[PDB]
């Protein structure tokens, strides 16, 4: 439905997704691990019957029915990781995650408080911008007619190159600021 | 599937430059640079004087002005005594004795 | 008041004798000293207004906004000369001009003694503001703003002008210091009820009135900085104190007719705060915010009681502080990701800290945090219209809650949340921001420890 | 059996209960290529100018502006006066005005009377 | 920021329609225009009412906090359907079920509380007895007059 | 509070989830037996691995990133991409 | 009077010399966090002088030492009221603070705004004292507005996080909901009785005071979250366990009680406002305790039970008893933020882990933590000589023994036995049993400054009781008389709910899989109305505000009558007048008409 | 003044500007039926 590579789940992936959603629902009924073991066992055996069934219809059909099992019987409060969305620490940090460029507006009294570092940001920058127009023919020479197809992006290719559109990924703030 | 080899390649590339960036947020042993810049003090300028400043404030600007400090009244008892006058408030009347 | 009037028409060859470098320094510097020298007004009686001239008086309504006029330029010189820094010299000395003549029509609209000298300052206002709007605005549309604003403005003092002259003809004169000792009762009748329209609907369009304040989120919106700072700060205000002159001469007729004005104010503070709740503009937010709160403003002058008028005046010098310095921000913001949507960048607490504190200050004294001379005006037009009907405090309560509602929303849209990835001219706080940003929050502080000067006639 | 979803305005269908999320038809095969065409097409015209040295400002967002121009400005030239519309603004925009004004009226009414003919417990009061 | 990228007129013929879709960067399928009934929206699309609570939050948005895109159609009330305001995600119960359960239970209390008000509890005892005739000169009586006795016995 | 975590770390932890798994026995595992091709797992058992993996590292892998972890060595680098290991 | 006085002003000047020091830095600081931490143990030391020679003989005043504003009949003055209320409250609220300080010290450590959070805390603490110190209702007023403020700025502490953000919204829209309310008594008070001071307002004491007494009552139930007001008070738990600690258990929260507890010669009048008391904490300590019973938050859980707690002193304010409520006000303190530090100790040591289905095992992993979360415990449900004993148990035994609506009574039992049910359940599934946390144990809590700063309110929930209910004078005549089956009733109805929760817990390691039921899905949906009415309300106030406010009024209707149908008029009769062919017969035989017009029709010849 | 008020917003439904003549012919309408009450003089004699 709503995917950065793909525009769609397969038949797979959604069994797959139910099959991960239905043992974390199962664990925040069943809290102990004991007893979450025991009835996620029952659970994957439940699945395991099913798994050989050769109709995309049939295997449609049980894989929905199966999702109205899960919606009837879900928890209402289900156990969210913190830093996972929805839990409680979940973008906690990001009042610290100051960008990368606000480094480059310091005054040069506070620039020196950090001779290595800007020296080497300067080199790092250097590399950047010496590796931006290389990428960008990168990228006009692989894109298709009428536009890129999915979200997915090349790789460098060569050597000496390095991959597009990689400042942003490589230079991101840390979790722990 | 997993993923694509297209897909492996750049992200291990992209994760070698971001080893290389994380790496390189360390500091340097001289880094910071910094530039070239009483024993019970907390008890005496916090509180000494304080207490000095407040009670010559309520001394000579407050309490001179009328109905600013109204303090009530303390409480009167049979068997005390007035240091004002020295009268000595009489007892109370004998208790029908219960026990 | 010729000591005030005299300096500032000597600040016009103090800009234009300058050279080309200073014309901004000296300017600044010699307001300065003209806004010091205002402090002197404030030799007032508990009988008698200090009553200079046969031209011009100053009673204690009129002395906090001639304090706030004579202040308001320095602030505005600060606040324009970043964004006319490449503009060419002769067109920068004219703004300044601009500016000065605008505050020299100002500061003897608030003293005029009599009233058709207080019409033709009062309407001579305009045209420097429609100078700064319609020659400095910034987008296409700043050229129906001004015609909005020049049209409303003189449509509504257009029958003020005859109803003046018909009290010159009838009672004689239009000294107010005669009119409060000739004032004679004004009964019901058609004659009369057009008679109370006229007076009013001027200075209705003035404040703005709900349901006539149209002209204002876009005039405001449309304006330069300077533009937007003597709007908001002073000309909402030439409304409340033309009305506080002339409810004298429309007694006991205002107290049936007010009855529709005070039900479009009380049902207008409630609209344009929701108004204010949904706005994706920033400056349209502050704009929609200042017509909610001059409806308090205009309940409180149609109730005529002594704390109504008190609260009035306190909340129309504490509204023209802090809306002159949330224009300032959102203008301090605008100069570096030239837009005015709101929902752009965010999370600006991450890269400008102090100026965020600027930002929760004025957002503190938006929603009217106590002991601010805002909740002290906000907090006396309560009482007074508790005392005018019980069942307003539904209306008063539910304002009061938008409001602190679209304030600490404005806060965390323009200052929390996450960062906008797309945007990196974020530069640090200029000295010049937080000079105009301090200059405008600690007077308004420091009126707290002092609020019986900004407390009107009827202290 | 199991109690059947309810949709409403404020909690929406989930996606593991919708019927038509599972159509494999070949018109929801090129609906989703399409779209994802278009938003891998938006996406890399963003990040071009997102990821590029030699800029240092804002990356202006059209559908951000056409936002902004469709909340504010496009409201009068698209109105047109029909009975819908009529109908809500007398309903909305005068309604609640008349509704205060004969409750503020009756109340003040009733509160002078009882004033003018010495009712209303007004001892105390001299702040007005 | 050009002419024909802003907002226009309501489309009426399909190629209008075309041009407006292909401004809004969507498909002309997907593209429902607001009804044209004088409520002020002209061309500008239907997103289908949801809020960004329900967005992928895996996905590496262009606009983590909105979750939204570059160039992606904004919603009529955007600023409405942010995280920090309006949640329309789906409840693991129905909403009519919800409503029913906290009108009933808010009801019965209020309805339990004034009937146990209309009956409530004491202690097996009288009045408490207060000398002085129930107190006359502390509950402020006047001194110049004399009330009736209150006057209290043993039991 | 909160131990910086390795490479060294991530992988000893990984593999000592799966050394605790009964349908991987001890002496076949390395870092880079993949799971479908060369372990003999289903795919259910790879979506209890990367369930393993949460558990054990105190966060959520998403979907469309547990699909494609298919060998120890990948889940080591995804870990040591989302929570920034030598820094 | 030269010493009671003038160390009453010292305590407050003295917190705010550290806001001074703050605002007016150079340097890096030597641990400010310190400074602070130790200028309120100061505050405390300087505080209780004037709280003993309270206790030596009963010595109350009032320092009206600043003239204000006299706007004509209302000389407002800087007015401090040194009763009974103040000098109970400030030792307390300062001891408190500190403990909460000197864990704050531990557990904000990795945080680089630390002094930024110290700052925010002391300002906290500034305002609530200006609040219960308070003598006239503006100063009262802006220690309200203040703790709702700094509340705001606490919660959002962590700003980038956006349900955070909305939490503190949320906690200022039903705090000024609550303003509506006490507006509506300071207009009340001002019209009727002239003054704002509560000396002229205890000595008019008016009969028909109903309206001034529910809006203090819609005051009380926005701060001290009773129900109607109540959702901010869980969702404030995603600020900083120090904020949920000192503010949102024992020191904010309490303020709308303490502001019913200042008008009691107000409410001891009016039979009707102790109805309303009475009826809506027990509907606020029934509901909040129940909604506990199924939360799987812990912080969520102990926001229920301190939110069940101010229902309970809501009810003992409603059967005329202020000085009981007041009582365990200044218990609740103890117990309420020792529980909250605990949990934060427990989070810490788990690693942001705040779910109580990923804990247990730590009896002996946590062996400080276990014990005075279990102390707390046992000082919550009214054990027998804890501090939490001498505040609720003689709550009871007077909403037992009174005149009282019977259902209030029957729901504080009820309510009575919730807490015991929910205070095991975080006792079970916090410590009992074997872990659920991830592997990497990182359990730690060997820091002098956390086994403090739990210590002196470990040792405050301990003793305090004691020394606080027999330090206090007799303000009210006890009921000591009463039934047996009426006077254990508190302790039977507390150790039946610990047996119910007990078969509740035993039916949880079972190999049962019970599908959910309704009660399970109101209890652990909030009571489906932060649901509802977080999402149907925000919705009209949102949507009105365009569709029938902004683009309905501003942006077409207004603007189709006041200008554009009027500019439609002019510019088209330009083009009926001006669309003149140029046509010379054209423009004279329009002269002749008017010929004809003006002689015979219109009489100008004569 | 309300009976002309009526009438003249009835001349606008039957003028063509349907309701906007109702708030401009009955509003000048009104203007008559007051100006005969207290005497309104649009083409006044000159007297001073
Ligand atoms: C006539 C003589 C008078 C002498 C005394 C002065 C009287 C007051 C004047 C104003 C004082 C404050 C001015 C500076 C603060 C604003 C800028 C700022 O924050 O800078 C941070 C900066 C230090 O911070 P940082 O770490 O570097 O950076 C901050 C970060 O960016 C991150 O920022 P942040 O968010 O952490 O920091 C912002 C924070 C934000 O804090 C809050 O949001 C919390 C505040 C609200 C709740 C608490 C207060 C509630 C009200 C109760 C208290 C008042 C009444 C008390 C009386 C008893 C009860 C009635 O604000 C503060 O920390 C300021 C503390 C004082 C707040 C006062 C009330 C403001 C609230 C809004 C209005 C409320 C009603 C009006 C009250 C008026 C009182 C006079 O401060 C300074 O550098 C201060 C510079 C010097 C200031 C001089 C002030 C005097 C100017 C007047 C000149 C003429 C007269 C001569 C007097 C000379 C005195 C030396
Ligand atoms: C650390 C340095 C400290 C200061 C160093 C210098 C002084 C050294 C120590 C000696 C003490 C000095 C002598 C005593 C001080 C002067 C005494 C005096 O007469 O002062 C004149 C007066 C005393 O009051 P007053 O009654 O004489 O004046 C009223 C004003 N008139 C008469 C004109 C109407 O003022 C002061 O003392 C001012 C002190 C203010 C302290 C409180 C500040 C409050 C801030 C918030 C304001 C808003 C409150 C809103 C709510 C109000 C209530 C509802
Ligand atoms: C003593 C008597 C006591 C009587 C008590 C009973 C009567 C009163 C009953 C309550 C009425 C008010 C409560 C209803 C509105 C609640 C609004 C609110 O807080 O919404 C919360 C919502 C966020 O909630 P949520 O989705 O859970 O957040 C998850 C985090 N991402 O937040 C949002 O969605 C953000 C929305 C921001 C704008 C909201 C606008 C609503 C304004 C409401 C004003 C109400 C005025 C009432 C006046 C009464 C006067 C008498
Ligand atoms: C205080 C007095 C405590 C002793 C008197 C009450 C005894 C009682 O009713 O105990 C019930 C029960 C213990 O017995 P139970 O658990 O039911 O049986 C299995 C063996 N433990 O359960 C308990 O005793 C546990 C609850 C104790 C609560 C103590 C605080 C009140």
């Amino acid at each position: 439905a709503f995917l950065p590579s793909a525009a769609y789940l397969t038949h797979q992936q959604k069994v797959l997704q139910l099959y991960k959603r239905a043992l974390r629902h199962l664990e925040s009924r069943c809290v102990h691990r004991d007893k979450y073991r025991y009835f996620a066992c029952l659970l994957r055996a439940r699945f395991d019957e099913h798994k050989n069934e050769k109709d995309m219809v049939k295997a449609t059909q049980l894989l929905r029915e199966a999702e109205k099992e899960f919606w009837h019987g879900q928890h209402p409060q289900p156990y969210i990781f913190p830093e996972s969305p929805g839990g409680t620490s979940y973008e906690r940090y990001e009042c610290y995650k100051v960008p990368e460029w606000c480094l480059d507006d310091w005054h040069p009294s506070e620039k020196a408080m950090y001779p290595d570092y800007f020296a080497k940001r300067e080199q790092w920058k250097k590399l950047r911008r010496e590796s931006w127009e290389r990428e960008v023919k990168q990228l006009q020479e692989e894109t298709p007619v009428g536009g890129p197809r999915t979200e997915a992006l090349p790789p460098a290719r060569k050597q000496g190159d390095l991959p597009p559109l990689w400042w942003h990924i490589v230079t991101r703030p840390r979790e722990r600021p | 599937s997993g993923y694509t080899p297209d897909e492996k390649l750049r992200l291990q590339q992209l994760r070698e430059l971001r080893r290389r960036w994380l790496k390189d947020q360390e500091l340097s042993p001289r880094e910071p640079v910094l530039p070239p810049r009483r024993h019970s003090i907390f008890a005496f300028t916090h509180v000494l004087i304080p207490v000095w400043i407040i009670h010559y404030y309520l001394k000579y600007h407050v309490t001179t002005k009328p109905y600013t400090i109204v303090e009530k009244k303390p409480r009167i008892f049979p068997g005390d005594t007035i240091l004002e006058t020295g009268e000595v408030i009489p007892p109370m009347k004998e208790f029908p004795d219960q026990h | 008041m010729l000591k005030y009037i005299i300096p500032t028409m000597m600040l016009m060859p103090l800009t234009w004798l300058s050279k080309n470098s200073m014309i901004w320094i000296n300017t600044t510097l010699h307001s300065l000293l003209i806004s010091l020298t205002s402090l002197l007004l404030l030799n007032q009686f508990g009988d008698n207004s200090l009553n200079f001239s046969l031209t011009f008086f100053s009673d204690s309504l009129s002395t906090p906004l001639l304090i706030l006029t004579m202040w308001l330029l320095p602030l505005m010189l600060m606040a324009s000369q970043h964004h006319l820094s490449k503009e060419n010299l002769a067109r920068k000395k004219l703004f300044i001009s601009m500016l000065i003549l605008l505050q020299l029509f100002l500061i003897m609209t608030f003293t005029a003694t009599e009233l058709i000298f207080f019409y033709i300052m009062f309407e001579a206002t305009l045209v420097p503001t429609l100078i700064i709007i319609t020659r400095w605005g910034n987008q296409t549309e700043r050229l129906n703003a001004g015609l909005y604003f020049l049209f409303y403005t003189l449509a509504g003092s257009l029958p003020l002008l005859v109803a003046l002259i018909y009290i010159q003809n009838t009672m004689g004169s239009l000294n107010f210091l005669i009119l409060q000792y000739w004032v004679q009762p004004m009964p019901n009748s058609w004659s009369n009820t057009f008679m109370w329209l006229a007076c009013m609907m001027a200075f209705m369009v003035k404040m703005p009135l709900y349901g006539l304040h149209l002209w204002l989120p876009k005039a405001h919106v449309e304006a330069p900085i300077a533009g937007s700072m003597v709007l908001a700060a002073i000309l909402l205000k030439l409304g409340g104190y033309g009305m506080m002159r002339i409810t004298l001469l429309l007694n006991p007729i205002t107290d049936f007719m007010a009855y529709p004005f005070i039900m479009l104010s009380l049902w207008g503070m409630i609209m344009t705060s929701s108004i204010c709740l949904r706005q994706t503009d920033l400056k349209s937010l502050i704009a929609y915010s200042s017509v909610s709160h001059m409806a308090l403003v205009i309940v409180a002058i149609l109730i005529q009681t002594p704390w109504s008028y008190m609260g009035a005046t306190a909340l129309m010098i504490a509204h023209g502080l802090t809306s002159s310095m949330l224009f300032c921000l959102a203008n301090s913001n605008y100069e570096r990701v030239h837009s005015r949507t709101m929902i752009l960048a965010r999370g600006l607490q991450t890269l400008l800290p102090l100026m965020a504190a600027w930002w929760l200050l004025a957002s503190l004294t938006n929603l009217a945090l106590p002991p601010s001379i805002n909740l002290i005006g906000e907090l006396f037009v309560v009482m007074s219209t508790f005392s005018w009907s019980n069942i307003t405090i539904i209306l008063m309560g539910l304002n009061m809650v938008i409001t602190a509602l679209y304030s600490l929303y404005m806060l965390i849209t323009t200052q929390r949340g996450k960062h906008t990835h797309h945007i990196n001219n974020i530069l640090p706080s200029f000295t010049r921001e937080n000079a105009l940003m301090s200059l405008h929050m600690l007077p308004l502080l420091l009126l707290s420890l002092n609020p019986k000067i900004i407390l009107g006639p009827l202290y | 059996s199991f109690p059947k979803y309810e949709p409403s305005r404020l909690a929406s269908l989930p996606t593991t209960l919708d019927p038509a999320e599972y159509d494999i038809s070949s018109e929801t095969r090129k609906a989703q290529a399409e779209r994802l065409a278009i938003r891998s097409r938006l996406k890399r015209e963003y990040q071009l100018q997102y990821n590029d040295p030699s800029r240092r400002g804002v990356v202006e967002d059209p559908a951000l502006i056409r936002w902004t121009c469709a909340r504010s400005a496009n409201v009068y030239p698209n109105f047109r006066p029909n009975t819908k519309t009529s109908l809500l603004g007398a309903l909305f925009g005068i309604g609640p005005l008349i509704f205060w004004y004969y409750v503020f009226k009756t109340d003040r009414d009733r509160k002078e009377k009882l004033i003018q003919e010495g009712k209303l417990d007004r001892t105390f009061n001299i702040s007005y | 920021i050009t002419k024909d990228m802003l907002p226009g007129p309501y489309p009426k013929t399909p190629e209008e329609r075309a041009a407006a879709a292909k401004k809004y960067n969507m498909r002309v399928e997907d593209y429902e225009p607001y009804p044209d009934d004088g409520m002020g929206y002209g061309d500008y699309p239907k997103l289908p009412d949801r809020s960004q609570q329900e967005r992928d939050p895996w996905y590496d948005w262009d606009h983590p906090d909105l979750r939204l895109n570059w160039g992606e159609p904004m919603h009529w009330d955007l600023d409405m359907y942010i995280r920090n305001r309006v949640d329309t995600s789906p409840t693991p119960v129905n909403w009519n079920l919800m409503c029913k359960h906290l009108f009933g239970f808010v009801a019965f209390m209020l309805f339990m509380f004034w009937v146990g008000e209309t009956y409530p509890t004491y202690q097996p005892v009288g009045p408490k007895q207060y000398p002085y005739n129930n107190l006359y000169l502390e509950r402020g009586g006047d001194p110049n007059k004399e009330p009736e006795p209150v006057v209290h016995y043993e039991i | 509070d909160a131990p910086p975590l390795t490479l060294e770390g991530i992988k000893d932890r990984v593999l000592y989830v799966l050394k605790l798994y009964d349908k991987i026995d001890p002496e076949k595992l390395s870092v880079n037996s993949h799971f479908m091709k060369d372990l003999g797992l289903d795919s259910l058992d790879q979506v209890e691995i990367i369930m393993a993996m949460e558990d054990e590292f105190g966060f959520e892998i998403p979907d469309i990133d547990a699909e494609k972890l298919m060998c120890p060595q990948e889940i080591v680098d995804y870990i040591a991409d989302k929570k920034d290991v030598y820094e | 009077m030269n010493l009671f006085s003038s160390l009453t002003l010292v305590t407050l000047i003295l917190l705010t010399m550290p806001i001074a020091a703050i605002n007016f830095n150079t340097h890096k600081f030597t641990n400010y966090p310190l400074y602070v931490k130790t200028t309120i143990s100061c505050a405390f030391i300087t505080s209780m002088i004037p709280t003993m020679m309270f206790i030596h003989t009963g010595q109350e005043m009032i320092i009206s030492n600043w003239h204000w504003l006299t706007i004509q009949t209302l000389k407002l003055s800087l007015s401090f009221k040194m009763d009974f209320f103040s000098m109970m409250f400030v030792p307390v609220a300062l001891f408190v603070t500190w403990s909460i300080m000197e864990f704050s010290m531990w557990y904000m450590h990795s945080d680089p705004n630390i002094n930024q959070f110290f700052k925010y805390l002391l300002l906290f603490l500034i305002t609530m004292l200006i609040l219960v110190t308070a003598n006239n209702l503006f100063q009262l007023f802006i220690g309200w507005e203040g703790v709702g403020i700094m509340s705001f700025l606490l919660i959002g502490w962590w700003y980038g996080r956006t349900d955070a953000n909305t939490a503190a919204l949320q906690a200022i829209l039903y705090n000024r909901i609550g303003d509506i309310g006490f507006i509506l008594a300071m207009a009340w008070f001002l019209i009727n009785l002239n003054t704002w001071d509560l000396q002229q307002i205890f000595m008019l004491n008016p009969n028909d005071s109903n309206l001034p007494l529910m809006g203090l009552i819609l005051a009380a139930t926005g701060k001290s979250a009773q129900f109607g007001l109540h959702p901010w008070l869980p969702s404030a738990m995603e600020g900083p366990t120090p904020v949920s600690a000192l503010l949102h258990s024992s020191t904010m929260v309490v303020a709308g009680i303490f502001l019913l507890i200042r008008f009691y010669p107000l409410t001891e009048n009016n039979k009707f406002g102790q109805s309303i008391m009475l009826c809506l904490g027990a509907m606020t300590t029934l509901f909040t305790a129940m909604c506990a019973l199924t939360q799987n938050d812990i912080k969520k859980i102990i926001a229920f039970s301190t939110s069940s707690q101010l229902g309970l002193m809501m009810v003992t304010i409603g059967i005329n008893q202020p000085h009981l409520a007041f009582l365990h006000i200044c218990t609740h303190a103890f117990f309420k933020a020792m529980l909250f530090m605990c949990s934060g100790s427990i989070i810490h040591s788990l690693n942001d882990e705040q779910d109580i289905r990923k804990m247990g095992g730590l009896f002996k992993a946590m062996p400080f933590t276990t014990t005075a979360l279990i102390i707390g415990s046992l000082a919550l449900t009214g054990m027998p000589f804890l501090t939490g004993f001498y505040s609720k148990d003689l709550i009871i035994e007077s909403a037992n023994t009174s005149y009282t609506n019977a259902w209030a009574l029957l729901m504080t039992l009820v309510a009575t036995s919730f807490t015991a049910i929910y205070s095991t359940r975080i006792i079970f599934f916090a410590l009992l049993g074997q872990p659920r946390f991830p592997t990497l144990i990182n359990i730690n809590e060997n820091n002098p400054f956390l086994i403090n700063s739990i210590k002196r309110l470990l040792i405050g929930s301990l003793f305090a009781g004691f020394i606080i209910s027999n330090n206090i004078p007799p303000m009210t005549i006890p009921q000591m008389t009463m039934p047996h089956y009426l006077k254990m009733t508190a302790l039977t109805v507390t150790i039946l709910g610990f047996i119910l929760a007990l078969e509740i817990s035993n039916t949880t390691h079972y190999l049962k899989f019970n599908y959910p039921s309704n009660t399970f899905k109101f209890s652990n949906l909030l009571g489906y109305y932060p649901t509802i009415m977080h999402r149907l309300t925000p919705y009209m106030n949102l949507t009105m505000s365009q569709k029938s406010a902004s683009s309905l009024l501003d942006l077409i209707w207004l603007e189709t009558i006041l200008p554009k149908t009027i500019s439609l008029a002019q510019m088209k009769m330009s083009t009926t007048i001006t669309s003149q062919k140029g046509l010379i017969k054209l423009y004279f035989l329009s002269f002749l008409i008017t010929i004809l017009i003006s002689t015979t029709l219109l009489n100008f010849h004569e | 003044p309300l009976n002309y008020l009526i009438g003249g917003c009835a001349g606008g439904l039957t003028l063509g500007i349907g309701a906007a003549a109702c708030a401009y012919m009955g509003l000048t309408a009104a203007l008559v039926k007051m100006g005969q009450l207290e005497g309104w003089k649009v083409f006044a004699e000159p007297k001073v």
